[PDB]
């Protein structure tokens, strides 16, 4: 259907994961349920849902963005936006002279159709390795290629099924190469790190016309770029 | 008495045609719904029969400025720079009704049922301002016939039978001009900008939340996007001012209003500077009198309006306006 | 006072015209088929009646900055240059609605259909800035009139025919700067004509226009601030048909400046509040 993007500008850049931690810590004392809705927690406990995350935090050049997928996620952003804005307003008016926090909002529809020609789609900061078996596939290029193929495909089908629209199941993808390899830390000052690719290039015969998130740790703000912006653009 | 005021428009011309029209991002005026129509107020259009192909006359569009619009315009310049200076130099005081009837033809919305006595008709008809624009409670006939602004265009070849055969424009004469509204509190950026707002940054922030609550969800906020169709500038227009057995004072008044015609605007869209124009030529019964320094010629009309400005009292405007 | 200023751009000017335009290469600007489309954002183009064909008058495509853009540019230059720094001291802090009425037209949408009393209109149109930029909720007429920016062009020579026999431009007026999507832009290095007009002005209003004109070279006209487009300088400000500009600035019309300076000293918040409250 459609995905909503809401952009918040604090006057300074804040990373998506530490923005997620800050949003968790700011409204924790009061309004806990909205936090459960924002963070895709369980209704009863603190742990997160194993399904696709309807609400995922994202980069913004002056702060952080929120992405809500489907009618439910868009409604979550709709009920969450002013209380969240009011929290950063009181936090940034408590210290210093104060700053003014500016927003934007946009409702981008998602779409796809199959074309009989390959199309070049790049992604940046997408996590790929989570277990020791994923490390063992990544050592050899032949067995790592098909793993990345299946990962990119199953991410497309997962967020399709989650958004509630049908994808044609005859798509053939291909992976050309990635510019860099780097680690991703779940929490700072932790020894545990997870492998990730930088500026990976994929090639899909179909076209994609919305926000499409691929790979792991999607709610942390990794491996989504707008496919409308790359389209016919270099 | 026939006058033909041929002008060129310096700024573009927007005289808003009524009708909630709609526009897409690229053309398609009044599209089918669901293409995200934007509101569009087109310029005033007159349908006109024209020689489209050989032997066939069709009702085609041609964008005009209304004759009622510029009747009120000629009356307005007449009154602001000739009549009101006369009534200040002799100290004559108009009433509310006299003022409103001199500018609008009526003091109230109810015209009186009785007709005016013939001495009042003769005196008012003889008077230049009253004769040019009648009206009032007893519904006076005026001597002035103000025709609409046609451009010198192919759609008006049937209109311009005599004269204006050259200087003919073939293509369309309209351009869509897009104006957006922007919200300044979205665009302020800095708190050193908000130190002049009372309440500080938190008040501006709270207004951002009001507009966010409107963005999720009928009080109109800000930041609209609009288009308006405009007539393109630099094109020659023709004005027709006919007169009905005029006194020399009434023609002299028309020429007195006409000389300064340029200061004013033949349009709407005041702030966009729409309506600026320069008169290329003025012909009295076909004779050219227009120069760069106003009208050169018609000295008996100017002398008659000179002697008619003197001795012009408020009581003419008072008596005509007064309802029975 | 029919104020007129020539401004010459030193960077490209990009007043992005709405349109779903696409380009391929410099050979074809709008391709009929869908081979190698690249999205094109046109800047402002104004159709003009001009003498092309040596005697006949035809609509000629021309590129401008809109007068509503420059109206808000004049608004922000005086408000952010004269009204804000004179207004910040002595208290007199504006309401946030009076803010939104100062920089946009109104504070909100849906302006109230009740008109304002005459004393309101008389003192608002006598204010140097409020009467210049009319509107508000009860929809004041603004005495200040802002033109569009015409480049001094042989396609626009019927608009500006009197004062400009030479420095006429002919040939190409654009070039498509690419960065994929390519944006068609006006070439840097143009003389332009801006006509500011005023009907029944108090001297402080045209003094505000002159104060705003003096600091006009700071702000960018029709320009992406990311791209640093729309940089320009001013030479040739003619006031009432007479040349009142130099390199240091205006250097003339001292009565308008004296009146505006006294008016700036007398600036008050209360007339801003009475311009901006929706008397619904």
């Amino acid at each position: 259907m459609f995905v909503k993007q809401v952009f918040f500008d604090l006057g300074a850049r804040i990373h998506a994961d530490e923005a997620r931690a800050l949003v968790a810590k700011l409204l924790d004392d009061t309004q806990p349920g909205l936090v459960s809705a924002l963070m895709n927690y369980m209704p009863a406990s603190k742990t997160s849902k194993t399904e696709f995350p309807l609400v995922q935090f994202s980069n913004f050049n002056q702060g952080f963005a929120l992405l809500g997928f489907g009618e439910v996620g868009a409604q979550i952003l709709s009920d969450a936006t002013p209380i969240i804005h009011d929290a950063m307003a009181k936090l940034f008016a408590s210290r210093g002279q104060g700053v003014v926090v500016q927003v934007s909002s946009r409702d981008v529809p998602l779409s796809c159709e199959k074309r009989p020609y390959g199309l070049q789609y790049t992604v940046a900061k997408m996590v790929v390795q989570k277990k020791h078996e994923h490390r063992e596939r990544l050592a050899n290029p032949e067995t790592g290629k098909v793993f990345l193929e299946g990962l990119f495909l199953r991410s497309l089908e997962r967020q399709a099924a989650a958004v509630g629209m049908v994808l044609p199941r005859d798509l053939v993808v291909s992976f050309k190469g990635a510019e860099r390899v780097s680690s991703v830390k779940l929490r700072p000052d932790s020894t545990l790190a997870h492998g990730s690719l930088r500026h990976a290039v994929f090639e899909v015969n179909a076209r994609l016309g919305g926000l499409w998130s691929v790979g792991f740790l999607l709610s942390k703000g990794f491996g989504h770029i707008n496919t409308d912006l790359q389209l016919g653009q270099g | 008495m026939q006058i033909e005021v041929t002008v060129r428009n310096i700024t573009p011309i927007f005289s808003a045609a009524p009708g909630s029209n709609y526009i897409t991002i690229d053309g398609t005026i009044n599209p089918p719904p669901g293409v995200s129509r934007f509101p569009l107020v087109r310029t005033r259009m007159m349908y006109v029969a024209a020689d489209v192909g050989d032997g066939v006359i069709k009702s085609v569009p041609l964008q005009i400025v209304p004759g009622n619009t510029m009747r009120s315009l000629l009356r307005r310049t007449m009154l602001k720079h000739v009549i009101e200076p006369a009534l200040v130099e002799k100290g004559n005081k108009l009433s509310i009704g006299a003022y409103a009837t001199a500018y609008s033809g009526n003091a109230t919305g109810n015209p009186d049922g009785v007709p005016s006595s013939f001495d009042e008709i003769a005196t008012m008809r003889a008077h230049p301002f009253i004769g040019l624009f009648g009206g009032g409670p007893r519904m006076l006939e005026g001597r002035l016939m103000v025709d609409s602004l046609y451009p010198i265009h192919t759609n008006a070849e049937r209109i311009l039978g005599a004269g204006y055969e050259n200087e003919m424009m073939s293509g369309p004469i309209t351009q869509v001009v897009w104006a957006r509204r922007m919200d300044p509190i979205l665009n302020l950026g800095s708190s050193e900008d908000v130190e002049v707002i009372n309440g500080g940054a938190v008040a501006a922030n709270g207004w951002i939340q009001d507009l966010l609550a409107n963005s999720k969800a009928n009080g109109r906020g800000l930041k609209a996007f609009n288009a308006h169709e405009v007539v393109i500038p630099g094109l020659k227009w023709v004005w027709r001012i006919s007169l009905d057995r005029p006194t020399d004072a009434q023609v002299g008044l028309v020429l007195l209003a006409l000389n300064k015609m340029t200061n004013e605007r033949i349009a709407g869209g005041h702030s966009k500077d729409y309506g600026r124009f320069v008169i290329d030529g003025v012909s009295l019964n076909g004779e050219q009198v227009w120069s760069q320094s106003g009208i050169t010629g018609g000295e008996q009309y100017f002398d008659a309006v000179a002697e008619a400005i003197d001795g012009l009292s408020s009581k003419e405007f008072e008596q005509f306006a007064q309802s029975a």
